[PDB]
């Protein structure tokens, strides 16, 4: 779903855009790894495991 | 679906039908005025000739 942008009054005058953020989205191994690289973000091992 | 690539729903078809009928008209319009072109002069040579 390539965000484009349309700009030229001729065809192919395009632009494209990246939007890849989320509240899931950390330590970018390649994605949300384990409880690790995303979910520290999210569910924040800093809970007892931490001590 | 898209907006640059499959050729036919994707902004570059449809763009160029909207340029090149713009040219027909065009064209026409330009047929139509030299016909016009013609009926001036041709009135003006029936009217001095048959003067």
């Amino acid at each position: 779903k390539n965000l484009v942008f349309q700009i030229g009054a001729n065809a192919t005058q395009q632009i494209s855009v990246n939007i890849e953020d989320m509240g899931a989205d950390a330590l970018g191994i390649k994605e949300a790894d384990g409880s690790i690289a995303a979910l520290h973000s999210v569910n924040d091992l800093d809970v007892t495991k931490f001590a | 679906d898209n907006a640059a690539d499959c050729a036919d729903i994707g902004f570059d078809a449809q763009l160029k039908v909207v340029d090149e009928a713009i040219n027909q008209v065009s064209s026409q319009r330009a047929k139509l005025g030299a016909v016009q072109n013609r009926l001036e002069h041709t009135i003006n040579n029936l009217s001095a000739s048959g003067e």
